[PDB]
């Protein structure tokens, strides 16, 4: 129906189970996807990994059948939390087309980052076009829960606010970005508009105004 | 043959006959057993006596054995003509083989003789092919067994090649012989008679064929 | 040694015929099986089914009714056709090269063992949208320099605003600049568009007439809008 | 030489009868698993040694298959059969329908078979009388008829193969059908008479004779087509048969060297217990733990094709036809036309048409090592069996825990010919074992039943002091 | 040994005659179980060879030869019965084929050896004695 | 009632080895033993030994204890009290005093004191020591003669002339007709060979429903000759 949750810190050893234990001997796949990019496959044969695959994964194979298809991974890294997904095949069951249910790994223990913003105002073009946009960009923070709020001088916006939920990026960071759409007349207006970012207890404001 | 026996002996028809069987100490009969087969010339010989006085399976109580310390005899009553015949006796141990005698040829007195019959057969067309010539002068039927066989050829005596054999006994219980006359084809067709002369003791009879017939 | 390169529209009307292409470089079509699995969101990835060197077919039974997968002998590429499509095949697309894989438990003269696959070689996975609404090329506007942080640093933008549908590939002088380059997550405003922006880390000092110049590409619009980046001025 | 008849008690004298003779199993002891059909409560413990006395200047007729020992044990076996089948639950209220599935297999793509296991449920008693339980339980299809439709995989209608013919009557779980070394020893007036002729034909008379007070270490081993854990022919492999040239009855073939067979169910079952009534617990198949596979039975396929080459040549010797053909049954009755026999519990039926497929020539007209390629032999299983002829009631053999693993070594063969064909032409032999005696005669033509007879009236030279003699 | 001579002549036959009588019906008396009907064959053999012995032992009852093995009696022998002499017999025969040389009679030798003596012995055993 | 048949007679050159048989039947070959016992023409008779099929004890004669070999094979049995056997002799260095017939017997007795007394014997083997090949005999037709001219009696025969060794076994129409069937003994010619004939007397009226064969059978040469007699005969006594 929906994805299991997992949770692991840093630098110790991930024993994944596998869904849907086999009914006889077995021959399983343990693939690894993140969000956007291509699956890879970390094992392909309960013990055989190709060439490429790092040594940290391993698979249970099924010597003495009644053992579950755990994934074990030493050593968690950052780069670790993806989705894994369990390909079962066994001599029970017939064809296998689904893949297993999704087995969403967290890595705990990381160190938290401070939000990196920058608010860039409405360009000299988009106002000449009837349209004018504050875009609050949010970068480089762990973990990824932020809050956005808008400033009119001291006044809350309150409207007109488009937000994206948090990403992850390449530095293994978070990263989100907020538009507030306003015509250039409220733009022009008032005094000073800012962003406030609230990430953890602490929020992080920049100001612009026009020129 | 150390075991002794007498050379012959005779009894009367209807009578009885005793074959003696002796011999020296280291073989004869004081810890021996004897034995008594008769053993007809030509034939497979007969158990009669086995052990003393016992006599052999089916064996008629005519034949008896009397053992002494010295010898061993052999009685045969009521003699019978298939009797006459020559009998032998064994020496014997559990162990130690037979140690046959010399022989005693039994001759039944008393019985009635018989008439010769002869026949003389002239060499067939395919022996003179060969190429020889032997006339085969057939006896049989005669009793007693001794004639006296003389050829002839022409009427006059022949004496080269003859052959004769020594009588032998019949099923019958009669005597039986044959002659033959060797002879090339010269001296074959070299005469007008070939005759056979056979001889008895009571009747001498001959007969003739010629060689040109 | 195998290399994957997807292509396909973007999107696709409801009940029409869906149509990937799948380049393949390292080896023959007749040498692979070959895969096909569509990633939605909210869903996991389904595998859809895949084809022999022997041009033999293979399909999900969910999809049997409606899938159709091929390989073209000349080139190699292979393709693949989705009929009746609806909003619910809206799904990033990847083709997969495919082992097999001989499973043996038994006696192999009775029979006692099962055939399984797995695809090692994947490719980039090419996001295929289905909906009745038309497309929109992006505008582009320049997010001029704030002149930002301290001395030594500071940072320009290229705004993506209202596009349809995803993605957008944005690059800086057509990949001359590459370091300090942040491309953030497209939102998808309540008018049904997407909208984007993308940022640089340059020093405050290369500002003379280096003259940054953002490239912004949408092939299922066919809009090609590059645009250059001034400071402030006024 | 005065003869008189004189009383003699005690002479050498025999004649052939038949008498019934008692059982001597050597001492065998355990203590937890007890019962055993052919050994504890139908036998005796016996002495450390059978004396055997070499008879000397005797030579015995012999005849295998007018012998009365095999009459004997074979009743012995019926009777033992159903005494073990006495004090066990029955099977009488199992003839409710089932409800029979399949047994999931992943898809295959040689050509074999499958048992196909069937996953049956049905309303069945329990302990109490007016209230039931709907059970289930995996069943041969071997031990089911359908009612109506079969066809789909899906459900449909069902019935025990027993419950219309006889009810049936679940083995106990004490009991062992282990074959255990019998003796057959004679009684007092009689004896039994061993021939020890290693070259020996199945009748007429015997050189080398004992006597022994009784038979060597006999194991009641019922099988067909291959007769296993047996006696040896030393020196040359015997062919025994109350007439060859009569086409209907079989020919037994004693080995000079025995065969591997190893007989496996490797599926690893599961013992699951229902009641059906007050204290009857019937045992039924669990769920199959692990893979789906079918017993089979490996035989060196060196050993074998040299055992089936001198057999052939046996036969050629018996026979100045021509080429020797070698075939499977013709077909039709199962528990005919297979090499049907016991594992330990569970009832194997082997389909043995890889072994007998061979033909030689006498010009040989016209190799090497090949490894130790084990023919296989794939085996089905029954649980519900009617064998022993009809006189032995059936019996549900009750599942078995775990994978079964069994070796044997047969020691013979019985095969039957075929005629019709034109004399000469080509002889055919076939396998199989239509008569349960046979069995018994391959290990009872060394020995005979003979009553003794004491009194000797012979004649001597003496007579007793006749009444008036005392002084 | 028990049957040990029956290959061989009837003078070393005769010689060890408590053997085949001892085996014909020794059932030790042990002095160091039995259930189900399955079970009475065995009594049934048992009961069956007591009355084996206890048959022969009533025929020597009614011979005059109860308690010994060989005994000599008053009934003489037949010429039409064999024709053999005591080499013949004890030194050429087994006690198999005598018996089955005799096997047209024996009855009638039976009948006579409990009437030609014991019918007349207890007879004139009354009148004597 | 047993049988004990020896081989055929033999022609072996002086300074050979021979080894003669005694197959038997009808009885049991391992209750008695086998007597070996020769008869020369001019010594009479002469037991040589006994072996026993049963023990293997043999009994050797001192004069042909260092010449004789005797053996015995195992007897194949037929019923419970009878057996086939085969006894052999074997002589070596042959001489023409050891040329005679040969005889095998069988034991009287199993246990006593004539057990091995010779009691059942065969029909003999002749062995013949020579330096002289062999030669086969030349058959010549005997021609009816007239034996009774009431009675109706012919007699007509056929010549076995020159062979050797001897001797020559004489049969008519294949053994179907031994009734008055006369054969003579051999002579002993001047050149050393041997010739005999053999005469039957049959009555005169069947001569177109009886057949007249005469089967001469020289086994030492391993020639046999059957011949039909000639039914033409020229004696006037018979034709009355
Ligand atoms: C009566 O007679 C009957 C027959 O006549 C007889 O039936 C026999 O039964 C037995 C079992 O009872 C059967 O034995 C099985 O055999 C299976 C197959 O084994 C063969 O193949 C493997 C694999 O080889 C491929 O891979 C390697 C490595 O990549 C390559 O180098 C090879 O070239 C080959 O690759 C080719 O083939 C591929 C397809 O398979 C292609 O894709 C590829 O392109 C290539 O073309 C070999 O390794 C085996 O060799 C081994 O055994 C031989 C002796 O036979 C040794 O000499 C040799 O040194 C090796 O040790 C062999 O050639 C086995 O897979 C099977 O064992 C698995 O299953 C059991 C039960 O489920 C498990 O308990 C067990 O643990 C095994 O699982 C392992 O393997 C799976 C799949 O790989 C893994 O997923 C799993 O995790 C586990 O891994 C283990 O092994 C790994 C190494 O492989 C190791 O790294 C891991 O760490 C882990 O330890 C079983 O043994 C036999 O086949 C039957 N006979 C026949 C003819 O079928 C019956 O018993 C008789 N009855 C009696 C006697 O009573
Ligand atoms: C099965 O049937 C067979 C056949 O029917 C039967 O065998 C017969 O058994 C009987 C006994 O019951 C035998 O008869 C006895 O023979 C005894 C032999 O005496 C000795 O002499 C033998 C000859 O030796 C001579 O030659 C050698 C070498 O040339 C020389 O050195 C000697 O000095 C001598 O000159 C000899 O072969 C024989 O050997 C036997 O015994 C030795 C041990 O002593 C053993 O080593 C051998 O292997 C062999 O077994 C022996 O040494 C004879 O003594 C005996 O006579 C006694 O009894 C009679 C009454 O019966 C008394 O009157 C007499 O005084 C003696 O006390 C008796 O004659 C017969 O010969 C057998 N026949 C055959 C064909 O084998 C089996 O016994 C039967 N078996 C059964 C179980 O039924
Ligand atoms: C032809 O001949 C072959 C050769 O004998 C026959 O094969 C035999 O089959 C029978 C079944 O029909 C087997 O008996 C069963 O064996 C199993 C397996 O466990 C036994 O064997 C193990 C090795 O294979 C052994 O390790 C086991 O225990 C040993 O160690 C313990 C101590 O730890 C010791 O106490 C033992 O004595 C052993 O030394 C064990 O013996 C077993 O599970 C079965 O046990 C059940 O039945 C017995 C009956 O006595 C009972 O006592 C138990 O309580 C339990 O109820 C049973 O013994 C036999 O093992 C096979 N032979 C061999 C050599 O393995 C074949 O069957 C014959 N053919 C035919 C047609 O009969
Ligand atoms: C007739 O059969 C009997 C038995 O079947 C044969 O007796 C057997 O004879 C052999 C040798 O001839 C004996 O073997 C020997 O055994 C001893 C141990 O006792 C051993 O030390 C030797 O090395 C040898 O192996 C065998 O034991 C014996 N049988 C019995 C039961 O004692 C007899 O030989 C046969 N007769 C013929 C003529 O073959
Ligand atoms: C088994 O072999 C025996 C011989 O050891 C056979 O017995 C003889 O067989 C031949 C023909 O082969 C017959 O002529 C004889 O009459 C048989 N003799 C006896 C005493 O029976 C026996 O026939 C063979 N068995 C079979 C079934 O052929
Ligand atoms: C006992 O075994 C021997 C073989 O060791 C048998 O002897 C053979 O018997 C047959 C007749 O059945 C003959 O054709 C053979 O020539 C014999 N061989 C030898 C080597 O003698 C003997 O027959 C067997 N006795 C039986 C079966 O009673
Ligand atoms: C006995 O079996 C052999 C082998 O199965 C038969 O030989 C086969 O004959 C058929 C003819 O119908 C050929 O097509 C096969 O090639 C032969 N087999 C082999 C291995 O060459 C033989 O015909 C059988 N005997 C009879 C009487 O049918
Ligand atoms: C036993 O197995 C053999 C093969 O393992 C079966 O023989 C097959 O029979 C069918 C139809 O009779 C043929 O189409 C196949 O070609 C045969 N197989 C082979 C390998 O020749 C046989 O039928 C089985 N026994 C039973 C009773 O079904
Ligand atoms: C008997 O064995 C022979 C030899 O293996 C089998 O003959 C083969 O049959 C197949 C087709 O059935 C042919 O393709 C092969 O060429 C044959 N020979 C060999 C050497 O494989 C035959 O099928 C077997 N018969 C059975 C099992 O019933
Ligand atoms: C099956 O046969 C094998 C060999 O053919 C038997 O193994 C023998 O066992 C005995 C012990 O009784 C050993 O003395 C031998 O050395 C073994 N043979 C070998 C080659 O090692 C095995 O016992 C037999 N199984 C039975 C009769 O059940
Ligand atoms: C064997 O059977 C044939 C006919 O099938 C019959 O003529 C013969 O007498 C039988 N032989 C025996 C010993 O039963
Ligand atoms: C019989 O067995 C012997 C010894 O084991 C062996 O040498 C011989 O080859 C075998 N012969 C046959 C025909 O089985
Ligand atoms: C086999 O039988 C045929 C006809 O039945 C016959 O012609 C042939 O001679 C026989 N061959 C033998 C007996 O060896
Ligand atoms: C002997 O037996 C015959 C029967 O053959 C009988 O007539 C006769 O009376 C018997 N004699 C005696 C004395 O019993
Ligand atoms: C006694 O032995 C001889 C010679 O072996 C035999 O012919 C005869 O049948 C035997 N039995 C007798 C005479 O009762």
């Amino acid at each position: 129906s929906y994805v299991s949750p997992l949770s692991v810190a840093l630098g110790e050893t991930a024993r994944i189970s596998c869904g849907r234990q086999a009914l006889g001997s077995r021959a399983v796949q343990w693939y690894q996807h993140k969000p956007g990019q291509a699956p890879i496959l970390l094992i392909y044969n309960n013990q055989d990994r190709p060439s490429g695959i790092p040594e940290r994964f391993s698979g249970t194979p099924d010597i003495n059948f009644g053992t579950t298809a755990t994934l074990t991974i030493s050593g968690v890294e950052v780069g670790d939390e993806a989705d894994y997904y369990c390909h079962m095949w066994d001599s029970r069951s017939g064809f296998s087309w689904s893949f297993g249910g999704a087995t969403r790994l967290t890595v705990l223990s990381q160190p938290k980052a401070a939000p990196s913003v920058t608010l860039f105002p409405p360009s000299s073009e988009e106002l000449q076009a009837n349209k004018a946009t504050l875009v609050c960009l949010i970068s480089d923070f762990y973990p990824g829960a932020v809050t956005v709020a808008w400033k009119a001088d001291s006044s809350p916006v309150k409207a007109g606010v488009e937000t994206t939920t948090p990403s992850k990026q390449s530095n293994n960071k978070y990263a989100a970005s907020s538009y507030l759409s306003l015509t250039p007349e409220q733009w022009k207006s008032h005094k000073s508009y800012s962003c406030q970012v609230t990430h953890e207890g602490s929020t992080v404001e920049k100001t612009v105004a026009p020129t | 043959s150390v075991l002794t026996q007498s050379a012959s002996v005779s009894g009367s028809l209807g009578q009885s006959v005793t074959i003696s069987c002796t011999g020296p100490n280291s073989v004869c009969c004081s810890h021996k057993s004897i034995s008594w087969y008769q053993w007809p010339p030509g034939r497979a010989p007969t158990l009669i006596i086995y052990e003393d006085n016992e006599r052999a399976p089916g064996i008629s109580p005519r034949f008896s054995g009397y053992k002494s310390y010295w010898s061993a005899y052999l009685t045969i009553s009521d003699l019978r003509p298939e009797d006459e015949t020559t009998y032998y006796c064994c020496s014997y141990t559990h162990n130690s083989g037979c140690v046959f005698g010399t022989g005693t040829k039994v001759s039944v007195l008393g019985q009635s003789k018989a008439n010769p019959s002869v026949t003389l057969f002239p060499p067939s067309s395919e022996e003179l092919q060969a190429n020889k010539a032997t006339l085969v002068c057939l006896i049989s039927d005669f009793y007693p067994g001794a004639v006296t066989v003389a050829w002839k050829a022409d009427s006059s005596p022949v004496k080269a090649g003859v052959e004769t054999t020594t009588p032998s006994k019949q099923s019958n219980n009669k005597y039986a012989a044959s002659s033959y006359l060797s002879l090339t084809p010269e001296q074959w067709k070299s005469h007008r008679s070939y005759s056979c002369q056979v001889t008895h003791e009571g009747s001498t009879v001959e007969k003739t064929v010629a060689p040109t017939e | 040694q195998v290399q994957l390169q997807e292509s396909g529209p973007g999107l696709v009307r409801p009940s029409e015929t869906l149509s990937v292409t799948c380049i393949v470089s390292g080896g023959s079509i007749s040498n692979y099986y070959w895969t096909w699995i569509r990633q939605s969101p909210g869903k996991g990835l389904e595998w859809i089914g895949y084809i022999s060197d022997r041009e033999t077919t293979t399909y999900n039974p969910s999809l049997n009714s409606r899938a159709v997968i091929s390989r073209d002998t000349s080139k190699n590429q292979l393709s693949l056709q989705l009929r009746s499509v609806t909003t619910a095949d809206t799904a990033i697309y990847f083709c997969a090269t495919a082992r097999r894989g001989q499973r043996i438990y038994g006696v192999v003269s009775f029979g006692e063992f099962f055939y399984y696959y797995y695809m090692d070689v994947w490719g980039k996975g090419t996001a295929v949208t289905v909906s009745s609404a038309s497309t929109k090329g992006p505008s582009v506007f320049p997010l001029a320099p704030s002149s930002s942080t301290s001395g030594g640093t500071a940072a320009l933008g290229c705004l993506v605003k209202d596009y349809f549908p995803e993605p957008v590939t944005v690059s800086w002088n057509s990949g001359a600049l590459t370091s300090g380059v942040h491309t953030f997550p497209a939102v998808l405003q309540s008018s049904g568009l997407y909208s984007l922006s993308s940022v640089v880390t340059v020093p405050s000092s290369s500002l003379g007439t280096q003259t940054y110049i953002c490239n912004v590409n949408h092939k299922p619009s066919n809009t090609k809008v590059d645009k250059k980046v001034e400071p402030k001025s006024c | 030489g005065n003869l008189w008849v004189t009383v003699y008690y005690g002479v050498p004298v025999w004649k052939d009868a038949e008498t019934t003779l008692f059982c001597a199993s050597d001492a065998k002891a355990y203590e937890k698993e007890k019962h055993n059909v052919w050994a504890t409560h139908a036998c005796v413990p016996t002495d450390p040694n059978p004396q055997e006395m070499v008879l000397e200047n005797v030579t015995e007729n012999f005849n295998m298959w007018k012998n009365d020992m095999v009459e004997q044990m074979h009743t012995d076996v019926i009777s033992l059969w159903d005494q073990s089948l006495k004090p066990c639950v029955k099977l009488t209220p199992l003839c409710v329908t089932l409800e029979c599935r399949q047994v999931n297999t992943t898809n295959a793509t040689n050509v074999t078979n499958g048992e196909e296991i069937k996953n049956c449920s049905f309303n069945a008693t329990t302990e109490l009388r007016d209230k039931k339980q709907k059970v289930y339980a995996l069943f041969y299809r071997l031990d089911i008829v359908p009612l109506e439709e079969e066809r789909k995989g899906n459900s449909s209608k069902y019935r025990l193969i027993n419950c219309n013919t006889s009810a049936c009557t679940q083995a106990c779980p004490k009991v062992t059908f282990d074959p255990i070394p019998i003796h057959y020893c004679a009684p007092a007036g009689y004896a039994i008479l061993k021939c020890n002729n290693k070259t020996f034909n199945g009748t007429g008379p015997c050189n080398n004779v004992s006597t022994v007070q009784c038979t060597h270490g006999i194991k009641p081993v019922v099988s067909t087509q291959l007769l296993l854990n047996g006696s040896l022919a030393e020196g040359e492999i015997i062919i025994r048969s109350e007439n060859l040239t009569n086409n209907v009855k079989t020919i037994i073939v004693h080995l000079n060297e025995s065969v591997e067979i190893v007989c496996t169910r490797p599926n690893n079952n599961t013992r699951k217990s229902i009641r059906i009534g007050p204290g009857q617990t019937f045992y039924a198949t669990g769920d199959i733990i692990g893979n789906i596979r079918q017993a089979y039975c490996n035989i060196s396929k060196d050993d074998w094709i040299r055992t089936l080459q001198r057999v052939g040549k046996k036969l050629a010797e018996h026979f100045p036809r021509r080429i020797i053909n070698f075939t499977s049954p013709a077909g039709g009755d199962l528990e005919i036309t297979t090499h049907s026999f016991n594992c330990r519990g569970e009832f194997f039926y082997c389909n043995t048409s890889s072994l007998f497929n061979s033909t030689y020539n006498p010009n040989d007209t016209n190799s090497s090592s090949n490894s130790s390629l084990d023919i296989t032999i794939p085996c089905r299983i029954k649980q519900i069996i009617n064998m022993w002829q009809r006189v032995g009631q059936c019996m549900y053999a009750p599942p078995i825990e775990g994978n079964i693993t069994c070796k044997s070594n047969i020691t013979g063969l019985l095969l039957v010919r075929d005629g019709g064909v034109e004399s000469n032409e080509t002889e055919i032999f076939r396998p199989g074992g239509g008569d349960m005696r046979n069995n018994w005669r391959s290990e009872l033509y060394k020995y005979k039943v003979v009553e003794i007879k004491p009194l000797g009236i012979a004649p001597t030279r003496a007579k007793r002091r006749v009444v008036e003699g005392g002084g | 040994g028990f049957l040990g001579a029956a290959g061989s002549t009837m003078g070393a036959a005769s010689i060890t005659l408590t053997v085949q009588a001892r085996q014909l019906l020794s059932g030790i008396v042990q002095q160091q179980l039995q259930l189900g009907v399955w079970g009475i064959k065995q009594l049934q053999t048992r009961v069956l060879a007591i009355e084996r012995y206890l048959k022969d032992q009533q025929l020597l009852g009614i011979w005059g030869c109860s308690g010994k093995l060989i005994c000599t009696t008053a009934v003489p022998w037949n010429s039409s019965w064999s024709n053999k002499s005591h080499d013949e017999i004890w030194g050429n025969m087994t006690w198999m084929q005598w018996d089955r040389e005799i096997s047209n009679y024996t009855n009638t030798i039976y009948r006579l050896l409990e009437d030609s003596q014991n019918q007349q012995e207890q007879n004139e055993k009354d009148l004597l004695a | 009632e047993g049988q004990l048949v020896q081989s055929g007679a033999e022609l072996k050159k002086p300074g050979a080895s021979v080894k003669i048989s005694c197959k038997t039947s009808g009885y049991r070959f391992n209750f008695y033993h086998i007597n070996w016992i020769r008869q020369t023409a001019g010594r009479g008779p002469e037991w040589m030994g006994w072996i026993s099929p049963y023990s293997g004890d043999k009994n050797l004669a001192p004069a042909f204890q260092d010449r004789v070999i005797m053996t015995t094979d195992t007897e194949v049995p037929v019923t419970s009290f009878t057996s086939t056997g085969a006894a052999y002799m074997e002589i070596r260095n042959l001489k023409f005093d050891d040329t005679g017939t040969y005889f095998c017997a069988k034991g009287l007795l199993r246990d006593g004191s004539s057990t091995w007394l010779p009691y059942l014997w065969g029909q003999g083997t002749l062995l013949t020591v020579s330096s002289a090949s062999t030669k086969g005999p030349s058959v010549f037709p005997l021609a009816p003669s007239s034996k009774s001219t009431s009675g109706g009696t012919a007699a007509l025969g056929c010549l076995v002339k020159d062979y050797f060794p001897e001797p020559v076994t004489v049969s008519w129409n294949s053994g179907a007709l031994t009734s008055g069937v006369h054969t003579f003994p051999a002579v002993l010619q001047s050149s050393g060979l041997y010739s005999l004939s053999s005469v039957v007397t049959v009555p005169s009226s069947s001569l177109g429903t009886q057949t007249y064969i005469c089967n001469v059978n020289h086994k030492p040469s391993n020639t046999k000759v059957d011949k039909r007699v000639e039914p033409k005969s020229c004696d006037k006594g018979l034709e009355v």
